[PDB]
RNA sequence: UCGAUGUCGGCUCGUCGCAUCCUGGGGCUGAAGAAGGUCCCAAGGGUUGGGCUGUUCGCCCAUUAAAGCGGCACGCGAGCU
RNA sequence: UCGCCUCCUAAAAGGUAACGGAGGCGCCCAAAGGUCCCCUCAGGCGGGACGGAAAUCCGCCGGAGAGCGCAAGGGUAGAAG
RNA sequence: GCUGACUGGGGCCUGUAGAGCACUGAUAGGGCUAGGGGGCCCACCAGCCUCCAAACCCUGUCAAACUCCGAAGGGUCCCAGGUGGAGCCUGGGAGUGAGGGCGCGAGCGAUAACGUCCGCGUCCGAGCGCGGGAACAACCGAGACCGCCAGCUAAGGCCCCCAAGUCUGGGCUAAGUGGUAAAGGAUGUGGCGCCGCGAAGACAGCCAGGAUGUUGGCUUAGAAGCAGCCAUCAUUUAAAGAGUGCGUAAUAGCUCACUGGUCGAGUGGCGCCGCGCCGAAAAUGAUCGGGGCUUAAGCCCAGCGCCGAAGCUGCGGGUCUGG
RNA sequence: GGGUGGAGCAGCCUGGUAGCUCGUCGGGCUCAUAACCCGAAGGUCGUCGGUUCAAAUCCGGCCCC
């Protein structure tokens, strides 16, 4: 799924001054283009929350146009873990780099009985083309048994994909 | 807004409006007494004899819906063989053993407006309406 | 403060604080009663005599409603020792 | 504890205190000195009789972490080695 | 005799602040694997499998004596501005060589001291002369030649002591908070926000009902939910845990999970902000300078005025120094 | 700084197993003993949380000496 913004249009504007009325700055750019910009804050939240950064936001920018782009750099103030920044990368022709989020029905479904499963869990970074763009991806069969380690050059690999890590990380552990 | 869980799986559950003469449908107090109604708790496999849920439920917006439009009983908002089984499930209607299994609103397909005089206490219509073979008809 | 502000202990005279030792109130108790335990309010008054040792403090004898802790130049030597 | 050297403190010039932190010098070298010609480390992986983590040898890799008589710093193979 | 402090423009010099992990070490978790660590069909001696476990792989940090990086500032030279109780050179006379507080950056300390020791500034010193701060060397205002019953202001103030507003608007606090000390605590209060349920009708309450073989197996003079261990079987369900409460010579009698019912609107939870509340005990008699104040004479945001010094203006005079 | 089989004490340091003596028990040598040569039983190492797959054997509190 994609998510919308409204993604407004700022040149000069000392930035302290868009905190103090609710609005988040940020930048907009890529291989052809960077531009000053800013969102609101409230709208921001609600949408990235579940954005996280893994999927695509249109942003549907003012001046007509509408804006696909996916999120890669949130500076967050240091003392109260909220944001202050937020770097907007425009998808263009192909490809790119990005973090798909992992599905997980693999060894032994959760843990056999509790011991040693403790593998490596989260997202990870892949190159795609910006179409074939993954919601999530299953690590899949089941049958990597006690003590098993089948690392990251593993499981489906949908259309769009590439190494773009160490060919083995740990996928599987202990 | 969640919307009761039974609005769909105890919304009569889509079941037994039309099932069992659509028509003629209950009435009375979904029950006072846990002491002298029994019958419950021992049909081997399970009692499907009692009630399911939710009378306000359907009281409101379960409209006329596949029955049979008749119209004269009692009141307002307060088993599957039509008109005969009727005081021989449950509910022998006053006693009973705790006083005054009171009434509803009924209507079935025939001019029924009491119904507690003609069909509810245990009458007999399948039976004694043998009586018109010499009587009032044949000289 | 060294062209001096006499350092401990006792005596005498006290007065003040309350983080109350007893007395009068009170809550809880694993408070039956009685008698305690603990915390709360309360500074009005009261808070003993001896043996030891310079002692303060302690430790003992016999009692008691109880033998409260501190401050005042560890109060007080132009008042005494 | 007292003179000398190195680092820190020393707040991006120099300088800067304390009974602040932590270490060295009171020598040595006729070859360790001058100059000309040469040469390049330490490690790491394989291979190699007596040879082991190492003695000596061959391979490839290794821009300096070796070495520079002694502390430390700065410097340094395009050499000071 | 234009050279000075300060200033502008340039040119190099630097290794702090901050950040960083590439060196130096320190470091949490996982992986992969020397060597141990223990165990095996043991000495062929090597055969695996899961705390230590070097280098490496990500993933996260720390450092005055670590730095791949690195500002601001600072130093210096040149060209300029700058005539100043400025600069330079020769020479005569000294005094001083006990400093101190405050701000900033450190070290020693206890991230104590009106503590101590350096650094940069400043001030008292010597401005204990003037206004403010109630009082008060060094905090804020301001460098006192003398005179005047003139003016305007700075800090700070304008309800009375006490000069000038009980001034204007718009919010907040009910503690005398103001006139306070913390970790923490909590239906105080006033605003912003999020989730949660609800007109087929929710949160209060007021109507009903929680019956089975019921010994729940197991406990067991008996625990027939309510002395305990519970196969917690499931006969299910308007609904009913072989039982959350009181009950208890096991039972009688009793209540709450949960649905339904009547009444018919908001409800219950989470986070944030501004202000307040508890936490809060010390020694002669109390108090914020005092009286007194609470849509303020208290706090936050505006604004208009006025008061206010030996500061600057006005007028007169004094010397000194230039022209 | 000490708290260990009944008494006395090693084992901690260097964490994968608690052991000697004496006592006790039974046997060997005696003609029967004493001693002596051999084993037997028995502690969890004051106690509390942690570490580790392991700790009386590492760490820290309280305790008693
Ligand atoms: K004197
Ligand atoms: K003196
Ligand atoms: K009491
Ligand atoms: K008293
Ligand atoms: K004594
Ligand atoms: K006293
Ligand atoms: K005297
Ligand atoms: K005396
Ligand atoms: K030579
Ligand atoms: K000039
Ligand atoms: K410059
Ligand atoms: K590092
Ligand atoms: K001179
Ligand atoms: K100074
Ligand atoms: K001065
Ligand atoms: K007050
Ligand atoms: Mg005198
Ligand atoms: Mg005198
Ligand atoms: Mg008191
Ligand atoms: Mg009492
Ligand atoms: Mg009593
Ligand atoms: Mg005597
Ligand atoms: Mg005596
Ligand atoms: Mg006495
Ligand atoms: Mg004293
Ligand atoms: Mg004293
Ligand atoms: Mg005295
Ligand atoms: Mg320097
Ligand atoms: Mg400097
Ligand atoms: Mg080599
Ligand atoms: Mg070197
Ligand atoms: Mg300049
Ligand atoms: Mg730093
Ligand atoms: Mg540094
Ligand atoms: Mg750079
Ligand atoms: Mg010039
Ligand atoms: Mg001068
Ligand atoms: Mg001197
Ligand atoms: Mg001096
Ligand atoms: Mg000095
Ligand atoms: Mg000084
Ligand atoms: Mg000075
Ligand atoms: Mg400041
Ligand atoms: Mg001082
Ligand atoms: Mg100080
Ligand atoms: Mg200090
Ligand atoms: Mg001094
Ligand atoms: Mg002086
Ligand atoms: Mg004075
Ligand atoms: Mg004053
Ligand atoms: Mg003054
Ligand atoms: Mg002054
Ligand atoms: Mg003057
Ligand atoms: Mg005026
Ligand atoms: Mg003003
Ligand atoms: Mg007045
Ligand atoms: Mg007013
Ligand atoms: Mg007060
Ligand atoms: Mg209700
Ligand atoms: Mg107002
Ligand atoms: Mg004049
Ligand atoms: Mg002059």
């Amino acid at each position: 799924m994609e998510y919308r913004l409204k993604a407004y249009y700022r040149e000069g504007e000392k930035p302290s001054a868009l905190r103090r009325a609710g609005k988040l700055p940020g930048v907009m750019y890529n291989r052809h283009l960077n531009r000053k910009v800013y969102v609101d804050l409230v709208e921001f939240d609600k949408v990235f929350r579940q954005a996280s950064i893994h999927h695509v936001i249109v942003l549907e920018l003012p001046d007509g146009q509408s804006l696909p782009t996916l999120v890669r750099q949130v500076n967050l103030d240091k003392r109260r873990r909220r944001p202050e920044h937020v770097d907007f990368f425009v998808l263009s022709d192909e490809p790119v780099e990005m973090y798909v989020p992992l599905r997980f029905v693999g060894t032994p479904a959760g843990v056999r009985a509790g011991g040693v499963l403790q593998e490596i869990h989260r997202d990870i970074l892949v190159k795609v083309s910006p179409r074939n763009i993954p919601e999530f991806i299953e690590v899949d069969v089941s049958g990597l048994e006690i003590g098993d380690s089948l690392h990251a050059s593993d499981l489906k690999l949908p259309p769009g994909v590439e190494l773009a890590v160490s060919p083995e990380e740990t996928i599987a552990a202990v | 807004m969640p919307n009761k869980r039974n609005v769909e799986l105890l919304a009569t559950l889509k079941e037994n409006l039309e099932r069992a003469q659509g028509s003629f449908f209950l009435v009375n107090y979904q029950g006072l007494p846990a002491k002298e109604t029994h019958a419950l708790r021992q049909a081997l496999k399970q009692n499907g004899a009692r009630l399911f849920v939710a009378k306000n439920t359907l009281i409101r917006l379960a409209l006329k819906e596949l029955g049979l439009p008749e119209l004269d009983g009692l009141q307002g908002p307060s088993d599957p063989v039509a008109a005969a089984k009727t005081l021989v499930q449950f509910a022998k209607s006053n006693p009973k053993g705790i006083p005054q299994v009171k009434s509803g609103l009924l209507q079935g397909q025939i001019l029924t407006a009491k119904d507690v005089e003609a069909l509810a206490e245990l009458p007999t219509m399948d039976e004694l309406r043998a009586e018109l073979v010499g009587v009032l008809q044949a000289p």
